[PDB]
C-alpha cells in the first residue's frame, strides 16, 4: 500500500466532503432542490433530505462513509440536523486547508474550532434555553412542524401529525426521562392513503382482519388471545414441505385439520378469549372452523408482533396453545378493521387506551414517496418535537444564528493571542455558508443575504428576522417561523465540528489508494 | 434490411397480391418517387407538403 | 530456486527499506500527536495510534522491515505503551549513520559501539529514576491520579481529567490485584451528561432481549442467581431434521406441540438448574421471551461473554454452555441485579458481586466521533497509572530525560572519541527526535524548545522537558508528565539493535524466489 | 455512491425529455407529421405512429429524466388523454426553456415559482379562454362531440371515430355526467368491415358450435358462472397419478376421457338447457355436452354477463357454483350468425339501453385499437367536459391566448421571474411552431401576429394547420374541454419543473 | 457594468414599465432602481434620441451585406 500523509490525503480529507456537501446544500432545506437519485437498480429516488442523500450515496473515501453515519446520530437524535452537520463540515476543510496553507500547523487548526465550538452551542443556548409540556409544546410542536413537517414540503394541515407527533413522543420519550425513546412509537402506514390523512392510534393495529364477515367484525374489550399455535402451515427455522400424492391420502388431510382447530378454536373460545391472535395465523381452513366455533380471531401474524400485543396492550402473556388461560389473555380496547377512506390502507386495530406500552403514528400517502414524504417529514417533526417536550429550546435559525455566533467568536478570536482566532475566525467564518448556500437555493444574492442578517444582527444583535427560508419574501426566521430545537442547533455543531477535528488528526493513512470508503 | 428496405419487399409483394402482374412495376416508379422528395427537400420543401402531394399524385 | 543479496546496495536497500515502516509511527503518539488510519485489504479500515496495532496489519516485506514489527511490539509487549517511540528511534540512527555508510565505513564497532551508550542511557536512566510509591502517600491513590490526570491529558481530555483523574484512581487499585484489561471496560452512551463518565464497579450490561412486555417482565433481582450462558434458545425447535417435515399428514398439528416440547425443555433447562437473570450470550427467540415473559425470569440474549466474564470473575461463576447449571461456580450470581438506562440503553448490573473487582464506566462523549479517545484516555491513564504502579520508579515524561543523555553523550562526543564521537554525536541526536516528534506533529519548535531546555540542561537540568499539549519547556516530573524509568529503559533496548542488527546483515537470503 | 452533478444531471434532464419530446410532436398539431416508429431493436420492423405512447413507451425509458415524463405523461393519458404527447413536449418544451435560463443560471429557486405562477396565469388564461358549449343539453352534445371532435381527431380510425363521435357523446349522456366502457361494452373483432363498428343487442362471442349441439337456442334462461372446466376439475378423485413405466405414459393421456365425463353431471342439477361459463373446451368434450342435454356455451364475455345483468336486471358475482350464488339472466334468444367470414355465436332480446355493447370489425387489430383508445380519452374528457361544458379553442387558439395572458402577467408581477414565466409562455407558442412547419406554414408571422390577433379578440379565429392557414376553430369544431387541456398544463410544467429540481443524481 | 441583478432590476424597471414608469429608472451609483424627474440622471433628449438613431441603421445596414467581396 502506501502511507498518504501531508497534503495527499489532507486533499483526500477535503476532496470528499465537497461532492458529498454540494448536492446537500444544493438540497438544503426546503429551498433545497429535490434530487432524482437513481440507483444501479434503475430506480428513481428523488432525494431533497442530505440524509437520504446521504443514504442514497456512499461515497469513496472514510469520512464520506462516517458523514452518511455522522447525520445519522443528529437524524436519531434530532432529526433535523441531518444536512447542516455535513455541509459545514467540509467548509472546514476549505476553511482548515487554507489555513494550512497560511503555514497552521494542521492539529493547531484543528483545535481551535472544536475550542471555538463552545461558544458555537454557547451561543445558542441564549437564545430560547425554554422548557414547556406536551399540551403547551402542542402549539411550539405544531410551530415547529410548521418548520420540520414543512422541511419535507408537507406541512400543509398535518398539523394533524405535528399535534399527533406532541403526543407520541411524549407517551415514548417521557420529558422527565430525558433519555431519547422512539421505541415505543410503532411505525405504521400504507402507500394509497393521503398526506391529509394520517392518524396516532395509541394501540397496534395489525394487517389482519376478521376470518369472515359473518363471524361479527367487533371483538369486545380485551379477551385476546395472544397464543403461538398453528392455524396454517407452522414455518418453523427449517423443515421440508412435503404434499400428499394419492387420493387416498387426500381425503384424511381434510379431517385431521378440521378436528384439530375446531378444538383450538374451541379451546380458546373455551379459553375465553374472543380474538385468537395467533403467532401462526389461521388458514384459510381455520377461518370456518373458527366460524364453526363461532369465534372472532385474527389470522398470520409477524413472530415478535405478538408480543407487541402483548407489550402494548398491557396483557400478561401467553405464549402457546399448550398453557391456555383465562388470567393470561390479550387485551384490546375495541377490535375493528378499519378504513381511513383509502381502503388501500386498511388495518385491524387491536385498540389501547388504559394501558398502551406502545403507541402507534399511523401515516398515509398515495405513493411510495408520499408516505415516505409524510413519513420522513413528520419523522424529523417527531425528533425535534421530542427535543422539544423534553426541554423546548429553539432559535432563530436558517444562518440568523450563524452570523450571531459568528460575531462572538470571530470576535472572541482575536480577543486571544493564541493563535487558534485564525481557526477561531475560521471558525466563525465557517458557519455563515448555511444562509449563503440557503439563499442559492433561496434564489437570492447568498453573500448579502448573509450580512443583510448581520446589519441586523448589527442591529437585532440577536437572530430573530432572517432572510428567506422559504422564498416568501418576508425576512424573518420569526415571523417567517424558522423555529428548530436549540439541542440540535448545537448537535450540528459537536457532531461537525469534533468529527472533522477527528478526520483533522487523522493525516496519517494506509491505504492502497487515497480516499478509500 | 434496413429501414427504408424493408417496406420494399412489402411494396413488392403486394402489387402480386394486388394484381399478380407488376411485381417489379411498383418497385420500379418507387425510386422514381424516392428522387423526386430529395430535390424538394432540396428545395426544402416540407415532406408533410411532398406527402400528400403523392395523394395529389 | 534462491536468492541472497550482499553489498552496500543491498546493505543500504536494507536501511532505505528500514526507514519506509517507521513512517506510520513517525507521526502519532503525542496529545496534538496523530493518530493513525490504516484501510487495508478488503477495506477493511482501522483507526489506531498505536504503531504495533496498524505495523502489523501494514505490509512489512523486508527482514528489517520485519524486524522493526516485534522492536514496536518489544514495547507494545512491555508496557502496551510506547510502540512508535521505540520504532521511531531505530530509523533515526539510520539517518545518522548514513553518512557513514554512504561513506561506506561501517567497522562492525559502530554498532558494537551503539550498546555501550544504550546501557549508560538505561544506566542513566534508572540512576535518575525515582520511586513514587513512598513518594506518594501509602494507598497512593495521588500516586494515581497525579499520574491520572496527566496522563488523560497526554492524548485527549485535559477538562475531564479533573473529574476523571480521581475515577482512574479507584478503577486502578480495585481492577489490580487483577492485571485483565477487560474489567476496566467503559460503557459510552449518548443522551445522559455528555463528557461525565461515572465509576460503577458493577458491570452494565449492553443487550438484554426481553419481551411479551416489558413491565410484566422482572428486570431487576437482589439476588441474581445468574445464568452465564453460552446457550442459543431458538425461536421454534423442531424434533428432527430429517425422517420428519411438515403437513405431510399427520404432523401438520403434530410437530408443534412437539415442538413446543424441546422450548419447554430446554427453556426450562435454564430455569430448574438455576437462574434469576438469564445471561444468554446468543440470541433468546420470540415465544422463548414470551416463554421468559410467561416464567417472570430475566432473559439476556447476544450477551457478550466478555460482559459474562468479567461477571464471571466477578460472580467467582463461570459462563455455560449448557442450559444446565450444575454448580453456583459453573452458574453465576450476585447480591444485585439491576435493569436501568443511563443514555437510554438497557445496562444489566451486576453490583456487590461475590468478587467484583470489574470497574465499569458509564462514558458520554461530547459527539459521535469525539467520544472515543476519551476512554483511550482513561485506559491509557490506567495503564500507566498501573504502570507508575507496576514500576515505582517513574521519571519525567515528553522526552525530558533524552536531551540531557545527547549532551551526556554531547560529553563522550568530546570526551570519548578517539573516532566514535562520530556515533554520539550520531546517536545521541536520535534520542530528541521523539519528543521532537511531539513539538513537530504537534507543529511547535522542537529546537527551540529542546534547546530552551538545553540551556537549563547546561545548566545540569535532567527532568527538564515538554508538556505536550503546549508543547512548551518545563520539568516533566514536576509536571508529572511522567513515564516510568524501565519505559525509558526498555525503549534504548531494542531501537539500538534493530540498527546494529539490520547493519550485521547486509546479506538476506530468499529461499523461495517466489 | 454515483453521483450526477449539477452540470451533467440536468443537462442530461434537458437533453433526455428534449430527446423524447422530438418525435410525437411531428406528429402533433392539425396535419402533424407522423413519427414512424423503428423497431430494430426487437425484431427489424417499421412502425408508423402518430401515438405518444407507442412512440414513448415502446421504446424503454433508461435515463432518469427520461423516465419521469415518458411515465408522467403515460398516465396524463390514460388520466386525461393524450397526454404522451403534450406533456412530454411540453415539459420538454419548458426543458428548452429552461437551459437559456439556466445558461443564465435562473435560480432554480425562480424558475419553478415562476413557472408555478405563469402555470396559474396559463391555466386560468385557458379558463378565460374557456367557455361552456355546455349550456344547453344539444350544444353539449355539440359540446361532448366538439370536445371529443378535438380529442378523435388526427388518428388513423376512419368510420370509428364517426361512430364513437355519437358513442361517446351518446354515452357520455346517459351516463349522466360519466363515460364508460360499462354503458358500452367493446368488441374487437375480426371482419370484412374495415372501421365499421356499432351497438350490439346482448352480446356476442367468437367461436364456433359444431358437434352434436344446435347452433341456436330458444327461451333461453342464461345460467350464469364464473365457474367452469378447464376440461380438468380439480377435486378430490381427479388427483390420480398412475405414471411410472412408458405403459402408464400411454394409459394417463386417457384418463382424461373420464375425468370429462363427470363435470357434465354438476350441471344438470341445476336443470337448464343453457349454461355459460368463462372457461373453455375441446371439441372430443363439446361431443360430451350436448349428448347431455345439458348445452355447455363456454368462455363467457365478463362483459357480456355485465353487459346482460346490467340491462337484464341480473347480478355479477364470484365463485359460481349452484344457481343461487350468481342471479340468473335471460336472452331472448341464443343463436350464432355469419360475420363476415368470422362465424360467432350470439346472444341478444336485450337491446341497448344503461349497458350497451359496441361491436369493433376491422381488417387488422391496428384499426381496432385506436377506436378503443380514442373512445377512452373521449369518455374521460366528455366526463370533463360535463365537469366542465367549458370547451377552449384547440389547434393553436388555446395556446396563443394562454402566453398572451401569461405575457402581460409574466411582466409586472415579477421583477425578476420574467426570466421563467415568460419562458412558460413560449412554451406555449412552440406547439404551434412544431405544427406550423408541419403544416408547411411560416410559425412566426402566424404566432406572433395571430396570438396578438385573437388575444386582441378573434377567439374563433385560430391555427388551422390542416390548411396552415389562420382560420376558425370554432366551425371547425377545434375545441376541447378545459379540463383536459388544463390538465396536460399541470403534469409537464412538473416534469419540466422536476428535474429542474433534480441538480444532482447519484447511482446507488 | 456595476455589477449588480440585471434580471431582477430590469424585469423590475419592467416591473416598472410594464405598468410603466416614467419616474423611475434603474441608478447604477445607488446599485438600485432610482427616480428619473431628472433626479439628476436624467439625460437630455438630444443624445438618447440620436443614440437610438445611427445605431438603428447599421444594424439593419449590416443585416443589407450579405454579400461581402474581400479583396485583400
Amino acid at each position: 500500500k502506501s502511507r498518504l500523509m501531508g497534503l495527499e490525503a489532507l486533499k483526500s480529507h477535503i476532496m470528499a466532503a465537497k461532492a458529498v456537501a454540494n448536492t446537500m446544500r444544493t438540497s438544503l432545506g426546503p429551498n433545497g432542490l429535490d434530487k432524482m437519485m437513481v440507483d444501479k437498480d434503475g430506480d428513481v429516488t428523488v432525494t431533497n433530505d442530505g440524509a437520504t442523500i446521504l443514504s442514497m450515496m456512499d461515497v469513496d473515501h472514510q469520512i464520506a462513509k462516517l458523514m452518511v453515519e455522522l447525520s445519522k446520530s443528529q437524524d436519531d437524535e434530532i432529526g433535523d440536523g441531518t444536512t447542516g452537520v455535513v455541509v459545514l463540515a467540509g467548509a472546514l476543510l476549505e476553511e482548515a486547508e487554507q489555513l494550512l496553507d497560511r503555514g497552521i500547523h494542521p492539529i493547531r487548526i484543528a483545535d481551535g474550532y472544536e475550542q471555538a465550538a463552545r461558544v458555537a452551542i454557547e451561543h445558542l443556548d441564549k437564545i430560547s434555553d425554554s422548557v414547556l409540556v406536551d399540551i403547551k409544546d402542542t402549539e411550539p410542536l405544531i410551530q415547529t412542524a410548521k418548520t420540520t413537517l414543512g422541511s419535507k414540503v408537507v406541512n400543509s394541515c398535518h398539523r394533524q401529525m405535528a399535534e399527533i407527533a406532541v403526543n407520541a413522543v411524549l407517551t415514548v420519550a417521557d420529558m422527565e426521562r430525558r433519555d431519547v425513546d422512539f421505541e415505543l412509537i410503532k411505525v405504521e402506514g400504507k402507500v394509497g392513503g393521503r398526506l391529509e390523512d394520517t392518524k396516532l392510534i395509541k394501540g397496534v393495529i395489525v394487517d389482519k382482519d376478521f376470518s369472515h364477515p359473518q363471524m361479527p367484525k367487533k371483538v369486545e374489550d380485551a379477551k385476546i388471545a395472544i397464543l403461538t399455535c398453528p392455524f396454517e402451515p407452522p414455518k418453523p427455522k427449517t423443515k421440508h414441505k412435503l404434499d400428499v400424492t394419492s387420493v387416498e391420502d387426500y381425503k384424511a388431510l381434510q379431517k385431521y385439520e378440521k378436528e384439530k382447530f375446531e378444538e383450538m378454536i374451541q379451546q380458546i373460545k373455551e379459553t375465553g378469549a374472543n380474538l385468537a391472535i395467533c403467532q401462526w395465523g389461521f388458514d384459510d381452513e381455520a377461518n370456518h372452523l373458527l366460524l364453526q366455533n363461532n369465534l372472532p380471531a385474527v389470522r398470520w401474524v409477524g413472530g415478535p408482533e405478538i408480543e407487541l400485543i402483548a407489550i402494548a396492550t398491557g396483557g400478561r402473556i401467553v405464549p402457546r396453545f399448550s398453557e391456555l388461560t383465562a388470567e393470561k389473555l390479550g387485551f384490546a380496547g375495541l377490535v375493528q378493521e378499519i378504513s381511513f377512506g383509502t381502503t388501500k390502507d386498511k388495518m385491524l386495530v387491536i385498540e389501547q387506551c388504559k394501558n398502551s406500552r406502545a403507541v402507534t403514528i399511523f401515516i398515509r400517502g398515495g405513493n411510495k414517496m408520499i408516505i415516505e414524504e409524510a413519513k420522513r417529514s413528520l419523522h424529523d417533526a417527531l425528533c425535534v418535537i421530542r427535543n422539544l417536550i423534553r426541554d423546548n429550546r429553539v432559535v432563530y435559525g436558517g444562518g440568523a444564528a450563524e452570523i450571531s455566533c459568528a460575531l462572538a467568536v470571530s470576535q472572541e478570536a482575536d480577543k486571544c493571542p493564541t493563535l487558534e482566532q485564525y481557526a477561531m475566525r475560521a471558525f466563525a467564518d465557517a458557519l455563515e455558508v448555511i444562509p449563503m448556500a440557503l439563499s442559492e437555493n433561496s434564489g437570492m444574492n447568498p453573500i448579502q443575504t448573509m450580512t443583510e442578517v448581520r446589519a441586523r444582527q448589527v442591529k437585532e444583535m440577536n437572530p430573530a428576522l432572517g432572510i428567506d427560508c422559504l422564498h416568501k419574501g418576508t425576512n424573518d426566521m420569526k415571523q417567517q417561523h424558522v423555529i428548530e430545537t436549540l439541542i440540535g442547533k448545537k448537535q450540528q455543531i459537536s457532531l461537525a465540528t469534533q468529527m472533522v477535528r477527528m478526520i483533522l488528526k487523522i493525516d496519517d493513512i494506509r491505504k492502497p489508494g487515497e480516499s478509500e470508503e | 434490411l434496413h429501414p427504408a428496405a424493408r417496406m420494399l419487399v412489402e411494396l413488392s409483394k403486394a402489387q402480386d397480391i394486388e394484381a399478380g402482374d407488376g411485381t417489379t412495376s411498383v418497385v420500379i416508379i418507387a425510386g422514381s418517387l424516392l428522387d423526386s422528395c430529395t430535390k424538394l427537400l432540396q428545395k426544402g420543401i416540407h415532406p408533410t407538403i411532398i406527402s400528400e402531394s403523392f395523394q395529389k399524385a | 530456486g534462491t536468492d541472497s543479496s550482499q553489498g552496500i546496495p543491498q546493505l543500504v536497500s536494507n536501511i532505505s527499506a528500514c526507514q519506509v515502516i517507521a513512517e506510520a509511527v513517525r507521526t502519532t503518539l503525542g496529545p496534538r500527536g496523530m493518530d493513525k488510519l490504516i484501510v487495508d485489504g478488503r477495506g477493511k479500515a482501522t483507526i489506531s495510534n498505536d504503531g504495533a496495532t496498524i505495523l502489523k496489519l501494514l505490509d512489512v516485506v523486508h527482514p528489517a522491515a520485519k524486524t522493526l514489527v516485534d522492536i514496536a511490539k518489544s514495547q507494545d509487549a512491555e508496557v502496551g505503551d510506547g510502540t512508535t517511540s521505540v520504532t521511531l528511534l531505530a530509523a533515526e540512527f539510520l539517518k545518522q549513520v548514513k553518512p557513514y555508510v554512504e561513506e561506506g565505513l561501517h567497522p562492525q564497532i559502530i554498532i558494537r559501539a551503539f550498546r555501550t551508550a544504550t546501557q549508560l542511557a538505561v544506566n542513566k536512566i534508572k540512576e535518575i529514576a525515582v520511586t513514587v510509591k513512598k513518594a506518594d502517600k501509602v494507598e497512593q491513590r495521588k500516586l494515581l491520579e497525579k499520574c491520572a490526570m496527566t496522563a488523560l491529558s497526554s492524548k485527549l481530555i485535559s477538562q475531564q481529567k479533573a473529574f476523571f483523574a480521581k475515577m482512574v484512581v479507584d478503577a486502578v487499585m480495585m481492577l489490580d490485584d487483577l492485571l485483565q484489561l477487560k474489567m476496566i471496560g467503559i460503557k459510552k452512551v449518548q443522551g445522559g451528561a455528555l463528557e461525565d463518565s461515572q465509576l460503577v464497579a458493577g458491570v452494565a450490561f449492553k443487550k438484554t432481549f426481553s419481551y411479551a412486555g416489558f413491565e410484566m417482565q422482572p428486570k431487576k433481582y437482589h439476588n441474581p442467581k445468574i445464568a452465564l450462558l453460552n446457550v442459543e434458545l431458538e425461536l421454534k425447535a423442531e424434533k428432527d431434521n430429517a425422517e420428519i417435515r411438515v403437513h405431510t399428514v399427520e404432523d401438520y398439528q403434530a410437530i408443534v406441540d412437539a415442538e413446543w416440547n424441546i422450548l419447554y425443555d430446554k427453556l426450562e433447562k435454564i430455569h430448574h438448574s438455576g437462574a434469576k437473570v438469564v445471561l444468554s450470550k446468543l440470541p433468546i427467540g420470540d415465544v422463548a421471551t414470551q416463554y421468559f415473559a410467561d416464567r417472570d425470569m430475566f432473559c439476556a440474549g447476544r450477551v457478550p461473554e466478555e460482559d459474562l466474564k468479567r461477571t464471571m470473575m466477578a460472580c467467582g461463576g463461570s459462563i455455560q454452555t449448557s442450559v444446565n447449571a450444575l454448580s453456583a461456580d459453573v452458574l453465576g450470581r450476585c447480591q444485585v441485579f439491576e435493569e436501568t438506562q443511563i443514555g437510554g440503553e438497557r445496562y444489566n448490573f451486576f453490583t456487590g458481586c461475590p468478587k467484583a473487582k470489574t470497574c465499569t464506566f458509564i462514558l458520554r462523549g461530547g459527539a459521535e466521533q469525539f467520544m472515543e479517545e476519551t476512554e483511550r484516555s482513561l485506559h491509557d491513564a490506567i495503564m500507566i497509572v498501573r504502570r507508575a504502579i507496576k514500576n515505582d520508579s517513574v521519571v519525567a515524561g515528553g522526552g525530558a530525560i533524552e536531551m540531557e543523555l545527547s549532551k551526556y553523550l554531547r560529553d563522550y562526543s568530546r570526551t570519548i572519541p578517539g573516532k566514535q564521537q562520530l556515533l554520539i554525536g550520531a546517536y545521541a541526536k536520535a534520542l530528541e527526535i521523539i519528543p521532537r516528534q511531539l513539538c513537530d506533529n504537534a507543529g511547535f519548535d522542537a529546537t527551540n524548545i529542546l534547546n530552551k531546555l538545553r540551556a537549563r540542561h547546561a545548566q545540569g537540568g535532567t527532568w527538564y522537558g515538554v508538556d505536550i499539549n503546549n508543547e512548551d519547556i518545563a520539568d516533566n516530573f514536576e509536571a508529572f508528565v511522567w513515564e516510568p524509568a524501565m519505559v525509558r529503559i526498555n525503549a534504548l533496548t531494542a531501537a539500538s539493535e534493530a540498527a546494529c542488527l539490520i547493519v550485521s546483515v547486509d546479506e538476506t537470503i530468499k529461499n523461495p524466489r517466489s | 455512491a454515483d453521483e450526477e452533478r449539477a452540470e451533467t444531471a440536468r443537462l442530461t434532464s434537458f437533453i433526455g425529455a428534449i430527446a423524447i419530446g422530438d418525435l410525437v410532436k411531428s406528429t402533433l398539431g392539425p396535419k402533424g407529421m407522423d413519427k414512424i416508429l423503428l423497431s430494430s431493436g426487437r425484431d427489424a420492423s417499421l412502425m408508423v405512429t402518430n401515438d405518444g405512447a407507442t412512440i414513448l413507451k415502446n421504446i424503454g425509458v433508461d435515463n432518469p429524466a427520461a423516465k419521469v415524463l415518458v411515465d408522467m405523461s403515460r398516465v396524463q393519458d390514460d388520466e386525461v388523454g393524450d397526454g404522451t404527447t403534450s406533456v412530454t413536449v411540453l415539459a420538454a418544451e419548458l426543458l428548452r426553456e429552461a437551459e437559456s435560463l439556466i445558461a443564465k443560471k435562473i435560480h432554480p429557486q425562480t424558475i419553478i415559482a415562476g413557472w408555478r405562477e405563469a402555470t396559474k396565469a396559463a391555466r386560468e388564461a385557458l379558463l378565460s379562454s374557456a367557455v361552456d358549449h355546455g349550456s344547453d343539453e344539444v350544444k353539449f352534445r355539440q359540446d361532448l362531440m366538439n370536445i371529443a371532435g378535438t380529442t378523435l381527431s388526427s388518428k388513423l380510425l376512419t368510420h370509428h371515430k364517426d361512430h364513437f363521435t355519437k358513442l361517446a357523446v351518446e354515452a357520455v349522456l346517459r351516463l349522466k355526467g360519466s363515460g364508460n366502457l360499462e354503458a358500452i361494452h367493446i368488441i374487437k373483432k375480426l371482419g370484412g368491415s374495415l372501421a365499421d363498428s356499432y351497438l350490439d343487442e346482448g352480446f356476442l362471442l367468437d367461436k364456433k358450435i359444431g358437434v352434436n349441439q344446435p347452433k341456436r337456442i330458444e327461451n333461453a334462461k342464461i345460467l350464469i358462472a364464473n365457474t367452469g372446466m378447464d376440461t380438468d376439475k380439480i377435486k378430490i378423485f381427479g388427483s390420480r397419478v398412475r405414471v411410472d413405466s412408458t405403459a402408464k405414459v400411454a394409459e394417463i393421456e386417457h384418463a382424461e376421457k373420464e375425468k370429462m365425463k363427470e363435470k357434465v353431471e354438476r350441471i344438470l342439477k341445476h336443470g337448464i338447457n343453457c349454461f355459460i361459463n368463462r372457461q373453455l373446451i375441446y371439441n372430443y368434450p363439446e361431443q360430451l355436452f350436448g349428448a347431455a342435454g345439458v348445452m355447455a356455451i363456454e368462455h363467457a364475455d365478463f362483459a357480456g354477463v355485465e353487459r346482460l345483468a346490467l340491462v337484464t336486471g341480473g347480478e355479477i358475482a364470484s365463485t359460481f357454483d349452484h344457481p343461487e350464488l350468481v342471479k340468473l339472466g335471460s336472452c331472448k334468444l341464443i343463436e350464432e350468425v355469419m360475420i363476415g367470414e368470422d362465424k360467432l355465436i350470439h346472444f341478444s332480446g336485450v337491446a341497448l339501453g344503461e349497458a350497451c355493447t359496441i361491436v369493433l370489425r376491422g381488417a387488422t387489430q391496428q384499426i381496432l385499437d385506436e377506436a378503443e383508445r380514442s373512445l377512452h380519452d373521449a369518455l374521460c374528457v366528455l366526463a370533463q367536459t360535463v365537469k366542465d361544458s367549458r370547451t377552449v379553442y384547440g389547434g393553436g387558439c388555446s395556446e396563443m391566448l394562454m402566453a398572451h395572458a401569461v405575457t402581460q402577467l409574466a411582466n409586472r408581477t415579477p421583477g425578476k421571474e420574467a426570466v421563467a414565466m415568460e419562458s412558460y409562455a413560449k412554451a406555449l407558442r412552440m406547439l404551434p411552431t412544431i405544427i406550423a412547419d408541419n403544416a408547411g406554414y411560416d410559425s412566426a408571422d402566424l404566432v406572433a401576429q395571430l396570438r396578438a390577433a385573437h388575444s386582441e379578440g378573434n377567439t374563433t379565429a385560430g391555427l388551422d394547420m390542416r390548411e396552415g392557414t389562420i382560420g376558425d376553430m370554432a366551425i371547425l369544431g377545434i375545441t376541447e374541454s378545459f379540463q383536459v387541456k388544463r390538465q396536460v398544463l399541470l403534469s409537464a410544467a412538473e416534469a419540466a419543473e422536476v428535474i429542474l429540481r433534480v441538480d444532482n443524481i447519484i447511482k446507488a | 457594468n456595476a455589477g449588480y441583478d440585471s434580471a431582477d432590476l430590469v424585469a423590475q424597471l419592467r416591473a416598472a414599465h410594464s405598468e410603466g414608469n416614467t419616474t423611475a429608472g434603474l441608478d447604477m451609483r445607488e446599485g438600485t432602481i432610482g427616480d428619473m424627474a431628472i433626479l439628476g440622471i436624467t439625460e437630455s433628449f438630444q443624445v438618447k434620441r440620436q443614440v437610438l438613431l445611427s445605431a438603428a441603421e447599421a444594424a439593419e445596414v449590416i443585416l443589407r451585406v450579405d454579400n461581402i467581396i474581400k479583396a485583400a
